[PDB]
RNA sequence: UUACUUAUUCAAUGAAGCGGAGCUGGAAUUCAUUUUCCACGUUCUAGCAUUCAAGGUCCCAUUCGGGGCUGAUCCGGGUUG
């Protein structure tokens, strides 16, 4: 399931929390993936989106919102997007 | 001819505002303008009795 | 996978010139010694030009083509990168950190991007970039 | 701290008004002073002005809501039957 | 006061920046990225239509 | 022995749903010494996902008129045994009955097709 | 001997609505060209209390398709609408709460709300907070939908008449007791001058016609006919039945 | 009870899109091609939309600009229910 799978790459790989973060990597072009939860603001979104088609990296939509997502992600707090820099040990990259 | 370019609105029901068009159908005309027209709709719209139209038979 | 490139087109949202179309034309992206941070050179539109019609002979043309540039210093964050690209040549040796704080040449580089942007623009070219954000 | 057996923030009515109107109140008021969640920003920022007005102070929101909840029961179910009617006229 | 801001120059009632006197800074960054997102995501839209529509 | 009962509601390219039933039961194969011979309980499941599948398939496609002419050659149950001899021979398999949920426009086009 | 109450309601020099507070009057925008041959999009930019009435209001705004300019409409507010928020009116619109789709649009058994009783008089049915109307059926000849009402009703109504899809904001508001006295004053001093009551057996033979007499009784049936006079309907008005009911609406 | 609207009555709107026919396509697939129906440029985002409108076309006694038609179909003046 996509929630082992964000807890294997937590686990093993590199990722980055936060808007600002993904956006800083985005703009680096380090960023891999870019996971955006259901109830993030629509222009956060779009402005996320568009970076992506930009940077030419994978885009994925959380169904569920930052409470889930910050939940998948492992730690006790809001995530409305989290940026996934390198899997370590999962094929998250590869699937979908 | 490079400096122009083609904007053109779209009129759709909610797209831009409305070009200004004939309106004269819906002009809300003074009251003797409208008893003058309804007069002459009322004189044709009912049963004329023969001295009218045999009047209206203008040479 | 960078996309941050010496001649690229952005939208400047913040600052005086906030929602004014540029192009990035020398990307500092590892800091500097006045700005420590990702910033980058570019040098925007401050007043575009005027739409252009077939009902003015030539002289209301000129003034309404008339073109006022600037140049400026701006965070990657206070940036935001569109995928229009802008060609930069005429104006890339005249903008260098070397050309600011210190206002006499950041004139000189103004006229000279002045005119290469009236140049491009009286060429049938890039008039996304020569049109005006509205917002 | 638990101050009170079993009128919770019905204590400052006291003595008066008979049990039963003050459990109706106390449930309603409970229902109408707590904090909600807010569907768009995911913060327990959801406040009560008046009666359906609930504003989200931290994402700078307003929605309309029942009188003493953001959501009521009612509201749901016609939110379910709206949405099953939607689908099915598009599909 | 009203009376204040009519005899006080232009300066103290307005900032530099685009809509100066009467949004902050915030609210005008979301409306321009507001503004050209929402451009570009029409203009995508018009050519996936014009596509479709050339397709069939 | 054991009764197995399905139904779909397949959607029809003429505008029109039918709802149609399915009646299977199993039966005493041969060899067989024992009394009742009853299912797994999810036997019952795989043969109802395998009967709403080709129910589905066979409807998707065809009209009214080629439905009908092609369930009165009682084709259809040697079809289903075929289908799904694999777990049980399972003959018997018939294909109760379908209703239409609702029609187009009065269809006097229609008609005059039928009757030319 | 002397005139009663109700009768001088009537007349209203202090039975009048205190109107100070109130945000305007709560109607659907007009149904010029837009909402009958397309839809037209608003932004519903604020949702704020209207002093008197139990559900909120939506300061909504629209483009007006003719002149360069918003034009800005009081809508009820329905439960679930946000600030800030398109909601879209006309024929075409697509059924989502908070949109104004005519009765005709809607499909069976939709639940409506603020709708039109005929084509273009800016919404008279389900007003009241936690109210809706129910789409029974539909008659494309002689286009009519039948609807049922919250008072439990079935009404026949032109297809063409409008409603905001979903139901009035502030529901469950008469499920709190009001307690007190001073809180029946608050909402009736907002309201309008109707409360308190004095019973008209307390009152006075020449104050009322259930008043006098050595003990507090009506004497007379307190049912009055409905061809009774003013000064006579006090009461009960054409009472078909009276009584405890055991039962249900019949409905 | 019937096919009525002009008396009268009711309700709105800055009396703006009424009735009818045409530009375009999707249909049963046409027992010969308007014969029957429909659509008549907008739904992920609290952005914007206004200078007889830009473009197109013809004519320019040609100054720092214009004129007609178009864009924005035609007919009926019944403002609509």
């Amino acid at each position: 399931s996509i929630n082992q799978k964000l807890a294997l790459v937590i686990k093993s790989g590199k990722y980055t929390l936060g808007y600002k973060s993904t956006v800083k990597s985005l703009r680096q072009g380090k960023s891999k993936l870019i996971i955006i939860a259901a109830n993030t603001p629509v222009l956060r979104k779009s402005e996320l989106e568009y970076y992506a088609m930009l940077s030419k990296t994978k885009v994925y939509y959380f169904q569920g919102g930052n409470n889930e997502l910050g939940t998948a992600v492992g730690k006790l707090f809001r995530v409305g997007v989290v940026s996934i820099l390198e899997a370590g040990d999962s094929d998250i990259l590869t699937t979908l | 001819n490079p400096l122009t370019h083609s904007t053109p609105k779209n009129f759709g029901i909610g797209q831009a505002v409305q070009p200004k068009r004939n309106l004269s159908r819906y002009v809300k005309w003074p009251e003797y303008v409208r008893v003058q027209r309804q007069k002459k709709i009322l004189s044709i719209r009912l049963k004329v009795p023969p001295t009218i139209a045999q009047f209206q038979y203008t040479l | 996978a960078k996309f941050l490139k010496a001649g690229k087109v952005a939208v400047v949202v913040r600052g005086r010139y906030a929602g004014k179309k540029v192009v990035i034309v020398k990307p500092h992206d590892e800091g500097s010694k006045s700005h420590p941070f990702g910033h980058a050179l570019v040098a925007g539109i401050e007043r575009y030009p005027l739409k252009v019609t077939k009902k003015h002979g030539a002289k209301k043309v000129a003034k309404r083509t008339k073109i006022k540039p600037f140049i400026k210093v701006v965070n990657y964050n206070h940036l935001l990168p569109t995928r229009y690209t802008l060609d930069v040549e005429a104006f890339k040796s005249v903008v260098s950190t070397e050309t600011f704080e210190q206002p006499s040449q950041r004139e000189e580089a103004k006229k000279v991007v002045k005119k290469a942007f009236e140049e491009r623009h009286q060429a049938g070219k890039n008039q996304w970039f020569f049109s005006k954000l509205r917002f | 701290a638990k101050r009170t057996k079993k009128v919770g923030i019905t204590g400052k009515y006291g003595v008066r008004y008979g049990s039963s109107l003050r459990r109706q109140v106390k449930k309603l008021e409970i229902q109408q002073h707590a904090r909600y969640d807010c569907s768009f920003c995911g913060k327990k920022t959801v406040k009560r002005g008046a009666a359906g007005i609930w504003t989200c102070s931290c994402c700078k929101k307003t929605v309309a809501g029942g009188a003493y909840t953001v959501s009521t029961a009612a509201a749901a179910t016609v939110r379910s039957t709206i949405r099953r009617l939607r689908e099915m006229v598009e599909a | 006061r009203p009376r204040q801001y009519a005899t006080v120059s232009k300066t103290h009632k307005t900032v530099s920046r685009a809509y100066g006197g009467s949004r902050c800074a915030n609210c005008v960054k979301e409306r321009i990225i507001r503004a050209f997102l929402i451009e570009e995501q029409k203009i995508v839209k018009k050519v996936v239509k014009e596509q479709t529509e050339a397709a069939k | 022995q054991t009764l197995i009962e399905a139904n779909v509601t397949v959607k029809t390219s003429d505008d029109y749903v039918l709802r149609i039933f399915a009646i299977a039961f199993t039966r005493k194969q041969a060899n067989q010494v024992k009394r009742h011979s009853y299912a797994q309980s999810s036997h019952i499941r795989a043969i109802r996902k395998v009967i709403s599948e080709i129910l589905t398939k066979e409807v998707q496609g065809s009209t009214l008129a080629q439905l009908t002419s092609k369930l009165i050659p009682e084709v259809i149950n040697k079809e289903i045994e075929n289908a799904t001899k694999d777990i049980f021979p399972l003959q018997n398999i018939h294909v109760r009955k379908v209703k239409l949920l609702k029609q187009p426009k009065f269809d006097v086009g229609a008609l005059m097709a039928l009757h030319g | 001997g002397r005139v009663i109450r109700n009768q001088r309601k009537g007349a209203g020099s202090i039975f009048t609505s205190h109107t100070r507070l109130r945000q305007g009057a709560a109607k659907l925008r007009t149904l010029d060209y837009a909402e009958r041959h397309g839809y037209i999009r608003g932004i519903v930019k604020q949702i704020v209390h209207d002093s008197g009435r139990g559900a909120p209001l939506a300061k909504v705004v629209f483009r007006d398709p003719y002149k360069y300019r918003l034009r800005e409409e009081i809508f009820i507010a329905n439960e679930g609408v946000h600030t800030g928020q398109f909601i879209y009116a006309g024929k075409k619109a697509s059924l989502n709460v908070g949109n104004v789709l005519p009765l005709g649009s809607v499909p069976e058994g939709t639940i409506v709300s603020n709708v039109e009783e005929k084509p273009g008089d800016r919404g008279a049915l389900a007003r009241a907070s936690g109210n809706y109307v129910i789409i029974i059926g539909h008659n494309p000849d002689e286009n009519k939908t039948r609807v049922r009402l919250p008072s439990g009703a079935k009404k026949v109504i032109s297809s063409d008449a409008r409603g905001v899809i979903g139901v009035i904001a502030g529901g469950g508001r008469v499920d709190k007791p009001l307690l007190k006295a001073g809180r029946a004053f608050h909402k009736y001093r907002l309201k309008r001058n109707s409360w308190p009551k004095t019973r008209g057996v307390a009152m006075n033979p020449v104050d009322h016609p259930h008043g006098g007499g050595n003990h507090q009784h009506i004497g007379k049936a307190s049912t009055i006919s409905r061809g009774a006079v003013s000064g006579q309907k006090a009461g009960l008005i054409a009472a078909r039945r009276t009584g405890l009911l055991r039962g249900s609406q019949k409905t």
